[PDB]
RNA sequence: UUGGGCCCGGCUCUUGUCUAUGUUCCUUGGAACAGGACGUCACAGAGGGUGAGAAUCCCGUGCGAUGAGAUGACCCGGGUCU
RNA sequence: GCGAGAGACCGAUAGCGAACAAGUACAGUGAUGGAAAGAUGAAAAGAACUUUGAAAAGAGAGUGAAAAAGUACGUGAAAUUG
RNA sequence: UGCUGUAAAGCUGGGUCGAACGGCCUCUAGUGCAGAUCUUGGUGGUAGUAGCAAAUAUUCAAAUGAGAACUUUGAAGACUGAAGUGGGGAAAGGUUCCAUGUCAACAGCAGUUGGACAUGGGUUAGUCGAUCCUAAGAGAUGGGGAAGCUCCGUUUCAACGUGCUUGAUUUUUCAGGCCAACCAUCGAAAGGGAAUCCGGUUAAAAUUCCGGAACUUGGAUAUGGAUUCUUCACGGCAACGUAACU
RNA sequence: AGGAAUAGUUUUCAUGCCAAGUCGUACUCAUAACCGCAGCAGGUCUCCAAGGUUAACAGCCUCUAGUUGAUAGAAUAAUGUA
RNA sequence: AAACUUUCAACAACGGAUCUCUUGGUUCUCGCAUCGAUGAAGAACGCAGCGAAAUGCGAUACGUAAUAUGAAUUGCAGAUAUUCGUGAAUCAUCGAAUCUUUGAACGCACAUUGCGCCCUCUGGUAUUCCGGAGGGCAUGCCUGUUUGAGCGUCGU
């Protein structure tokens, strides 16, 4: 996920399992103030659901995976 | 600890609402701690917090429901009281004391009396 | 043939899981669970299987409503609340 | 098989976080009994029957 | 011969608080709750716990005392206005 | 079903199938079928340390009233075996 | 270790052991085992025995390691021989996938290896499927049976639209005009069916990610073009042509 | 039905703008990942298909790709199996 | 004579009998009447600082409120947690709540996390198209309301 991060400005997320890719980038907008380019969405063999979501060139991923407190 | 129930009772809708944003941005914050500490048992104190402010808001906006239908024949029916099915089918106290005049006059006119026996 | 030649070829599902009881006793193509009787309105069970009424009975489950009752006759269903002693 | 139905996948996850083995911390407590896990299951001796 | 609405009681139900007298000496033992000596309480020597058979170490047991809250057209002891 | 008190009852192959994570594990497409399995010690004090060995372990040591109690653990018969 | 009794049995010396138990007078019973191809559990001889022989076949050296016939690398010798011992899928399984560690049990020899064991990681779609359609068939509904669980009927003896389009009105009201033969619903990952390709990328994903280049459907809507004084375009004998062209 | 003159169209002409939800997606598909109690010589649907010989997609040899898996060693009586 | 076999004794094995217990069972008696559309019983899936089960609970998830009480919890860790106190732990008590997906199970459907419609608010230049939030739409029957149908029928 981190090289995500770091080669495709690409945030990767833990997300409800009732979720859909609209409320994914809506939350995304109002939690971080971020304009998602795409969320894909991937539900793991733990029956727990992955997004990712490949914020827009105006957006920097790692800049803001810094400022959220992963990296 | 956390936060206290009684000082959550003298706050209104807008606080109670903020504090609630602000609790839920702190469990978030903790959970991208949780990623590397990894063991923070601060989280408890904050889920329960959550359900403090959750539990005080939805206890305020239940009692003015009841002020709002105090005495009104038809009210919501969680607010009714929920004894059983089969209880709440009963005769009514009023009801269940109807009586004919036929009998309510048999009654008066010949009542239990009260004697004893040996004078 | 009949035995282990034919035993190879079991890879269609007579049953399925059921919604009701989850138990995998839902028949495809009859649309019915053998095992509660799903979709009829009432559960199946008979009275010459009684083995099968221990298994899924009152109390085999969380009971997360009727395990009340009996405290909340006690005293006599009561409405209101508590009230602080001073 | 790959192609398979939402309410299959969400009973093979399940099956997958009941085969772990104990805790070790389980063990130490007061007065504690289990010292394995006795439902452990492996893929090709007993089968999940879904 | 006279109806009903109300207030305090009783009774009925739930429930809080409170209670006697050895852990004295010797011996065995890792441990005394064992044995021996001298006792104490007992309307309490039922039962359990505690490092072995414990009335007297702990909880209880027995005996009562004293509060609180419900509920009853369809239980009664009194007031009460009509 | 809910709450109690009892017995010339059974005592882990007995007593309910189940005293234990028992209608569990497991079997059958399915209806259904359905076990085994209680006890170290008062207290883990569950054996520090040295040494031989790749290790498992062994030998010293140690704890304990007891290791003829070492989580293959109360006692530990017979068949069978050195 | 002995003693008593014809006997069923009783008592005692020594060893082991750790919490209860016995004599006498009576009461009571789920009261005495060698057998039942008895029941459950345990254990022998057989016996280090039968056996571990289908599918052409292995060898040298190095590395690793306590340990190598069996792991890895190199070098050979072979085989499957495209109707494969190759490359993918459907059903079924369900993490077996990948990396790291690890060898008590399992792999009927072995084991440093493994689909084993342990800890983590991993499955990204408007365009691939499902989803939709109907097939044989299944099945609600006014109903008709049946004591009833339910059975029968679906072209179903029925007053069966949670209709549609306008001129607009916003007054969230109207007003008309068209009709209602058919149509509850389920039934295909091989039938029918809107639309995506190439190159690159991981330890493990890819027609899904990255790079580039497209396409379909639904919607909004601007610009240009086209059309109109012969109002709803011209040309070709024709087959027909076109950027449009109620 | 609605449309002309100093003017209505139509997004079935070109260009431009916005959006496309949900679930599946790893891996095996078999002389060890399925079913036959098992890593069982059994069973289990289908796609792709090189050179030589040849009528031939048969048999025999080979390239690409994949394996080298099936306890092993020493001998070579009888009786077997082929 | 050894080996081997057999008998006995001692110690060591194998195995789990015996003995002693027992938060279990079994039977008898006594008292009580309380499930559900106000959504039950049952099912699925989740929830803990570190959990697989059992126990509990439901996105407020080994629980929230309230009342009582009065210093723990404990395997380890840990406070922005507490001690002459609105205060540790407490299914102690319990009257207020939360209560996922379901289930008689109720918009339709269900081997699908499939498909509508209505109302309010809200995002996208929007009465239609796309998105989000909240609230609704089952059947049989009863009483009533309203809107109707029939030369069944009265009168004008
Ligand atoms: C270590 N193995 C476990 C273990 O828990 C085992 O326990 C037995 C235990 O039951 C025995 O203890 C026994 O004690 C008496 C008496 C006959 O011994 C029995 O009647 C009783 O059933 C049993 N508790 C004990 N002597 C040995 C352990 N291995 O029981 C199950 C097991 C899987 O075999
Ligand atoms: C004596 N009473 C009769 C009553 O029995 C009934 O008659 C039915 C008639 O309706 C049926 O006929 C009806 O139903 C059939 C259906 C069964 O397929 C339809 O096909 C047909 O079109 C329809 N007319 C006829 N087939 C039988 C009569 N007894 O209806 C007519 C009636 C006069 O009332
Ligand atoms: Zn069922």
């Amino acid at each position: 996920a981190m090289k995500k991060v770091e080669d495709g400005n690409t945030l990767v997320f833990q997300v409800d399992i009732k979720s859909n890719k609209h409320q994914i980038k809506s939350a995304v907008k109002e939690l971080y103030d971020v304009d998602a380019l795409y969320v894909n969405t991937l539900i793991r063999p733990n029956g727990t659901k992955k997004a990712y979501i490949r914020l827009t060139s105006d957006y920097d991923a790692l800049d803001i995976a810094n400022r959220i407190g992963y990296i | 600890a956390g936060v206290k129930t009684f000082e959550l009772r003298t706050k209104s809708k807008e606080q109670l609402e903020s504090q609630l944003v602000e609790l839920k941005q702190e469990l978030a914050t903790l959970k991208v701690q949780k990623l590397q500490r990894p063991s923070l048992p601060r989280i408890h104190t904050v889920r329960k917090n959550i359900a403090r402010v959750l539990t005080v808001i939805n206890l305020n906006q239940r009692e003015n429901v009841r002020a709002f239908y105090a005495g009104k024949k038809y009210i919501p029916k969680d607010l009714r009281a929920k004894k059983t099915r089969a209880l709440r089918r009963k005769l009514t106290k009023f009801e269940a004391s109807q009586e004919t005049e036929k009998a309510r006059k048999q009654r008066i006119a010949f009542p239990q009396r009260k004697f004893a026996i040996k004078a | 043939g009949k035995g282990t030649p034919s035993l190879g070829k079991r890879h269609n599902k007579s049953h399925t899981l059921c919604n009701r009881c989850g138990r995998r006793s839902f028949h495809v193509q009859k649309k019915t669970c053998s095992s509660c009787g799903y979709p009829a309105a009432k559960m199946r069970s008979h009275n010459w299987a009684l083995k099968a009424k221990r298994r899924r009975t009152t109390g085999t489950g969380r009971m997360a409503y009727l395990k009340h009752v009996t405290r909340r006759f006690k005293n006599g269903f009561q409405t209101g609340v508590a009230k602080a002693q001073t | 098989p790959s192609q398979k139905s939402f309410r299959t996948k969400q009973k093979l996850a399940k099956a997958q976080k009941q085969n772990r083995p104990l805790p070790q911390w389980i063990r130490l407590r007061t007065d504690n009994k289990i010292r394995y896990n006795a439902k452990r299951r492996h893929w090709r001796r007993t089968k999940l029957g879904i």
